[PDB]
């Protein structure tokens, strides 16, 4: 609390865990390489105001 | 009135006079059940002759109640009140008021007995005696020290807590949590002393 008093818990309430549900995203087994792709266009637009 | 004896061989026959009388009252409650009827002579007439054979009765006393304790089991062991079989013979020796063993011959005796119980029944996958639970006011009587004595012990880990209370709570004396064979071991590995 307020890094003033330390809170009234108990030795022992601190042991427990504290469960979460996350996603989470891994490569498979054997697989060699990974790819990624995306494209890009460029516009000759910054000559005039919209 | 003064002990002045030799070859006192009945556990009775030796000590401090304190302990004599502490000896007398233990025995009254015990088996003088029998509602004071001023037989201030006779009734305590007898208890000398009880202890002669001390050394090997008492723990037939507490052998018979343990066979007859576990036929009337309802729970699986591992989760049963140590007072639910011995019947809080452990607090009748605090009316003795010294409390170290050598001593308390009481105590000395009681604790022999539950090192021999713990040492014939070792773990294996089905709970058996011995795995009983303990409450922090019980294991400072066996441990021969007061009971702030066994929290501080807890806290730095030398024994485990087999419960698990709930939180924004605490777990008061009174509340049976610590195996029998925990603290018999323990016992014997820390605390022992010339007397």
């Amino acid at each position: 609390d307020a890094n003033l008093k330390p809170k009234n818990i108990e030795r022992y309430e601190l042991a427990y865990s504290n469960p979460q549900t996350i996603e989470a995203c891994y490569v498979p087994p054997n697989v060699d390489e990974l790819y990624c792709r995306f494209s890009l266009r460029v516009e000759a637009n910054s000559m005039r105001p919209y | 009135y003064g002990c002045s004896f030799e070859s006192s061989n009945p556990l009775l026959a030796i000590g401090s006079l304190s302990a004599r009388f502490g000896a007398l009252y233990w025995y009254q409650q015990r088996y003088l059940s029998d509602h004071e009827a001023v037989r201030d002579d006779r009734a305590l007439t007898k208890a000398i002759g009880h202890f002669t054979a001390w050394p090997d009765a008492f723990w037939r006393e507490l052998q018979q109640m343990v066979d007859d304790a576990l036929v009337r089991q309802t729970k699986p062991l591992n989760h049963t009140d140590f007072v639910d079989v011995f019947g809080s013979v452990v607090a009748d020796c605090r009316q003795i008021p010294m409390r170290n063993t050598g001593q308390n011959f009481i105590l000395k005796n009681l604790i022999g007995f539950l090192t021999d119980l713990v040492a014939r029944h070792p773990q294996c996958r089905v709970a058996n005696v011995g795995d009983l639970l303990l409450s922090a006011v019980d294991a400072a009587t066996l441990l021969s020290t007061s009971v702030e004595q066994v929290r501080r012990l807890h806290h730095e880990g030398f024994l485990p807590l087999s419960i698990r209370p709930a939180s924004r709570n605490t777990v008061s004396p009174h509340r049976a949590v610590f195996h029998l064979r925990h603290v018999v071991e323990l016992r014997q590995a820390r605390m022992q002393s010339h007397h």
